[PDB]
């Protein structure tokens, strides 16, 4: 009966609901009251990486805080020595239609994926001194918008048809099949040990997955529009979304609910990146009106701006030593700042 | 067919949840724990900073 | 006699 | 990946020779290419380097003038065109591969060389020329004029072998780096104009000339060579 | 005492004070409303235009009303002062002549080549062309600066209000150089802007709001005819013209035809900003 | 800089040479992206059409262009995620079946979708109105007002394709936007003129608007 699945749905979302407002107690605006403001934040562009001929879309950090790999639209994708802004490696990509970009922690692999519903996996530690596709990753029915490593071995990625994936490189096939979602997933944030994750979709919602189990342990449901980028809070007890609602919000796993927003009333444009500083007291909110917001994670205020940027800031990340922050927009640039 | 939703929330039901306040203490006290040796907070001179 | 300015 | 050095042979002095080295295997273009001569009973001395989109050529003073490097990269093919040969210029010639980049591995590959017969600079020194020694730990020492630590962190000194009739094959590259294809048993420590090479539990095939070469300014110089031996 | 002493009407160069400062104040609005609202290629070039313009309106107006509308002498700037508003002056009509001719080639490309545009066109390409432009203005007026300087034309060897400011070369160097200038600054830009914007016109007439367009690409035309051929006229005048051929007549008509002339020059640069904004 | 550096540098060099060749060689293309509902004709738009699921992309070279049709058909989700990676398209091709009236009120919102949408707001488009001579054949029986119950008129080719083409034209509302129509049968061999002609069409506008005339 049909009627009686619905209904015993609707009696435990009201349960969950009154066990989440049971738990809220107090709220992070009023314990972190008492907190001394990190004031005004002031970064410049130290660096700023030319060469790419079109939009950049993806933008990933290497291990070891110096090499960045960037994809842009003109079918390239280029391997940054920031410190010295010299280019390691240009990789021509057999599709040009690129929407994420990934760098094993040891930066032996590369990934790449967009609207050929593949994702390529290139092998830059090779003889013959040139990168050459080690995998084609194929088994999505919808574009790839978002791929992370979990080893040399073992690579996630959301596709627009609302499914994520767990593959094995090597065999090519499929470990795991995450569903669930409603709407495309847009963004994927592996947790520090690596057990689960989280992957936020376009039906405006969260969702926290066991890795290993393959399956969905929390959803998270705050926002009004889609979810176009999560980030793990450092300790991975929390995470941070942005959404089209021009807002951003931060969830606690533990207490199943939201801790704090992130929206000014000047603000009214969408979010497309999100990153948390080393101690977790910076939120970095790329923003399509052409610049970058620094909030007080805490305290919900904006210590700093970012505006360098003559198009929308596609992607945006932060060195594992918390030492810069890269950011790459559609007008083919990348920024480093600090 | 909506079996697997009515299965999935029960599975998200009952869940061993924390208040609120806790939360907030931890991620603070791990914002305060942290805070000098995040960079972007506090600058490094141009010595350590290698941009 | 002519102009000066030119 | 495999070099095929040819030409040589015997020539009268005064006379001129072309050695002509085949690549297979790799993105020749990619790779810049050296030639690096042995004596008959002497160490490895470096003649010519040729980058890649032969833009930077760089030779040798015993050589400059005299020798002409070039590379045909269609062909796969590395040229080394000698004139007024004198008979200092009696040596095996190796063809080395090298690429540049932040963490590369140059001259990670040597070739087999071929036999040419006739009728300031920073000086390495080895400590001892030959060290008697299976499952011993061993240590080599080498010597720079000059620190080679660059303000940059990376200090350029490179650890080669070379076996009994083989040609030399890295194993260490900028003083700590092990190479790909070299077992762990090998470790590379030190600090500016003093270096060491330890090998954990020497065995067989472990034996031969070990050369340390610095890589921090032109000229290329190497160490006389320490061998270890049953 | 009256060496060099002209009576001409007062109500006249009155006239000149309705005039002059009414152009002063119409071009320097248009060119700052231009450059602000400029700060593909087309945006770098009309920037170049309106910055030349405002720069030769703004340097042009007061020395004009001073030294050679009202206080006709002494020369007050002295000969430093002199030579530099002389090569300050012509570059700037090198300038502007220049970034119109520019304009207008960018507009043939543009519109008659396009394909070969899309590829050819870049905002580097533009800077440096506009930059190499400039620089050839620059050059084009370093002449000028040995061709006129200070003299003291008095009656007598000294006189405190015999000292003008004139070319201090024979008639041999003032042909060659006013040549130069006529051409570089008026004949070859002529010919340029005429042939390619008779083109464009020609074209987009072949084929609404489009007509409008091409009345622009004409209009433009007849501006580097009617604002800056009279000018230059005066300049040949003044150079060949001997004193056998002089008369009081002649003497009295240069100055009000002077008078003319550099009210049209100055209406150039207050006119342009307007008529290729709209 | 060590010997190292310096090499790097000039690999970074080579690699920078090697990104303008290639971005030089790929600015002479001309995109397009061609939409349209399903078997509506996209497929047989260029009869010389070489195909180079995901996003299905044919190439042809007509009068010394090279044009490049990105079809996204297998693309089943939401447009409005991955809709602005063809923001710079020159045109967009949009491919609309007569004889279908089941399908019309699916491609009429559609092509209001595409016209008015933010990243297309001055994107010309070129619309074909295919299979005329099944539609001439086919109106003789339907006077049209199975599909359009508002119109009056005569039930031949001629009013109804104009009606038609006024109903999809009167969905664009933007001064910059031109909507070119070219009304094909399945034996037309000339449709490579048609696309050339448009795309010739909307350059020169645009270099007009950028040249400010």
């Amino acid at each position: 009966e049909l009627d009686q699945l619905r209904q015993e749905a609707e009696q435990l979302k009201n349960q969950i609901r009154d066990a989440r407002k049971a738990c809220a107690d107090a709220t992070l605006s009023q314990i972190t009251n008492n907190i001394d403001p990190v004031g005004r934040i002031q970064m410049r562009t130290r660096r700023t990486l030319r060469g790419h001929l079109a939009k950049i879309y993806a933008m990933h950090w290497g291990t070891d805080s110096r090499l960045l790999v960037s994809a842009s639209q003109d079918g390239k994708l280029i391997i940054w020595d920031s410190y010295t802004t010299n280019k390691v490696h240009a990789i021509p990509l057999r599709s040009s239609w690129v929407m994420t970009c990934a760098y094993a922690p040891s930066g032996n692999y590369v990934a790449c994926g967009g609207l050929d519903n593949i994702c390529s996996i290139y092998n830059l530690k090779t003889r013959e001194g040139n990168v050459r596709v080690s995998r084609e990753l194929a088994g999505h029915t919808g574009y790839l918008s978002c791929c992370r490593f979990l080893d040399d071995n073992q690579i996630v990625t959301s596709s627009g048809d609302t499914t994520c994936a767990l593959w094995d490189i090597e065999t090519g096939q499929q470990t795991t099949t995450f569903t669930g979602h409603t709407g495309d997933v847009m963004s994927l944030s592996l947790a520090p040990d690596t057990r689960l994750f989280v992957s936020g979709a376009c039906d405006a919602s969260a969702k926290l997955w066991d890795v290993r189990e393959g399956m969905c342990r929390q959803t998270f449901t705050g926002h009004e529009s889609d979810i176009n980028a999560i980030c793990f809070f450092p300790n991975g007890n929390a995470f941070a979304t942005g959404s089209d609602d021009a807002t951003c919000r931060l969830f606690d796993l533990r207490a199943d609910q939201e801790l704090m927003t992130y929206s000014h009333d000047n603000i009214i444009c969408g979010i497309t990146s999100v990153s948390f500083s080393k101690s977790g007291r910076l939120l970095l909110a790329g923003y399509d009106d052409f610049n970058c917001n620094v909030w007080d994670a805490l305290k919900a205020d904006r210590a700093g701006v970012l505006a360098g940027h003559d198009n929308r800031v596609s992607c945006l990340g932060v060195t594992d030593d918390g030492m810069a922050v890269a950011t790459g927009s559609w007008d083919s640039f990348l920024k480093i700042w600090n | 067919q909506a079996r697997k939703l009515v299965e999935q929330l029960k599975m998200e039901a009952n869940i061993d949840r924390i208040k609120v306040s806790k939360a907030a203490a931890d991620l603070m006290a791990y914002c305060e724990a942290h805070a000098k040796e995040d960079p972007l907070l506090t600058p490094v001179p141009a010595s350590e900073n290698p941009f | 006699r002519r102009p000066y300015i030119l | 990946v495999q070099l095929v050095e040819s030409g040589g042979g015997l020539v009268q002095p005064g006379g001129s020779r072309k050695l002509s080295c085949s690549a297979s295997g790799f993105a020749f273009s990619s790779f810049g290419m050296h030639w690096v001569r042995q004596a008959p009973e002497k160490g490895l001395e470096w003649v010519a380097y040729i980058s890649s989109g032969s833009g930077t050529i760089y030779y040798a003073d015993t050589v400059k003038g005299r020798f002409t490097i070039s590379r045909d990269d269609p062909k796969n093919t590395l040229f080394l065109q000698m004139t007024s040969l004198r008979s200092e210029d009696t040596a095996m010639y190796y063809c080395v591969r090298s690429i540049y980049y932040y963490g590369s591995s140059p001259f990670d590959f040597w070739g087999q060389g071929t036999t040419l017969t006739v009728s300031s600079d920073i000086v390495m020194t080895q400590a001892t020329s030959s060290v008697p020694v299976p499952g011993e730990s061993v240590s080599i020492s080498c010597r720079s004029s000059k620190s080679l630590l660059h303000s940059n962190g990376n200090t350029y000194l490179y650890w080669f072998l070379q076996r009994p009739g083989q040609s030399p094959q890295l194993l260490i590259y900028r003083m700590s780096n092990l190479a790909s294809g070299v077992p762990d048993r090998f470790s590379g420590s030190g600090s500016g104009t003093a270096f060491t090479l330890t090998i954990s539990r020497l065995e067989a095939e472990d034996v031969g000339v070990y050369y340390c070469m610095q890589h921090l300014e032109y000229p290329l110089t190497f160490g006389a060579g320490t061998k270890l031996e049953l | 005492n009256s060496d060099l002493d002209v009576n001409t009407d007062i109500y006249s160069k009155v006239l000149v004070t309705a005039i002059y400062l009414a152009l002063f104040v119409v071009g320097t609005v248009g060119n700052s409303v231009t450059l602000f609202t400029l700060a593909s290629t087309v945006h770098y070039h009309l920037g170049s235009l309106a910055l030349s313009d405002l720069l030769i309106l703004l340097l042009a107006m007061p020395v004009e009303l001073y030294n050679f509308i009202w206080v006709h002498h002494p020369w007050a700037f002295g000969d430093a002062g002199c030579r530099g508003y002389y090569f300050l002056r012509d570059a700037c009509t090198y300038a502007t002549a220049l970034n119109v001719a520019s304009l207008s080639v960018e507009r043939y490309l543009a519109i008659c080549h396009p394909f070969k545009a899309k590829t050819l066109m870049s905002r580097s390409r533009t800077k440096k062309f506009i930059s190499a432009i400039w620089l050839a203005s620059a050059l084009l007026a370093i002449p000028m600066l040995f061709t006129m300087g200070l003299q003291n034309r008095s009656a007598d060897g000294t006189h405190p209000g015999g000292l003008v400011c004139t070319p201090i070369v024979d008639t041999a160097t003032v042909k060659v150089v006013i040549q130069v200038n006529t051409f570089m600054s008026f004949l070859f830009p002529m010919l340029v802007i005429s042939i390619l914007n008779t083109v464009i016109a020609n074209k987009l007439t072949v084929m609404q709001a489009l007509r409008h367009g091409v009345l622009v690409l004409r209009a433009v035309v007849i501006a580097f005819v009617v604002c800056w051929l009279p000018y230059h006229v005066r300049r040949l005048m003044f150079c060949y013209i001997s004193d056998e051929q002089w008369t009081t007549f002649l003497f009295d008509f240069y100055h009000y035809f002077y008078m003319l002339t550099n009210a049209l020059f100055y209406a150039s640069s207050a006119i342009n900003p307007i008529l290729y904004n709209l | 800089l060590s010997a190292e550096d310096k090499a790097a540098v000039e690999r970074s060099k080579m690699i920078e040479k090697n990104l303008k060749e290639d971005g030089i060689s790929a600015a002479k293309d001309v995109k397009l992206l061609l939409l349209g509902a399903d078997n509506s004709g996209k497929s047989t738009i260029v009869k010389q059409m070489k195909i180079i699921t995901g996003i299905v992309e044919t190439h042809f070279t007509f009068k010394n262009l090279h044009f490049r049709l990105f079809d996204v058909g297998g693309q089943r989700s939401e447009r409005k995620k991955w809709i602005h990676c063809f923001e710079d398209v020159t045109a967009i091709i949009f491919c609309v079946d007569l004889s279908d009236y089941n399908r019309m009120h699916e491609s009429l919102m559609l092509f209001d979708s595409i016209c008015n949408n933010k990243f297309f707001i001055d994107t010309s488009i070129i619309l074909f109105l295919n299979k005329k001579d099944l539609f001439g054949e086919k109106i003789k029986k339907s006077p049209l007002t199975i599909c359009f119950p508002e119109y009056t008129g005569p039930n031949t080719y001629e009013d109804a394709a104009a009606y038609i083409q006024a109903q999809f034209e009167s969905k664009n509302r933007s001064p910059n936007k031109e909507i070119y129509c070219h009304m094909t049968c399945a034996t037309d061999t000339n449709n490579a003129q048609v696309i050339f002609d448009a795309v010739t069409d909307i350059i020169i506008a645009n270099n007009l608007r950028g040249c400010g005339l």
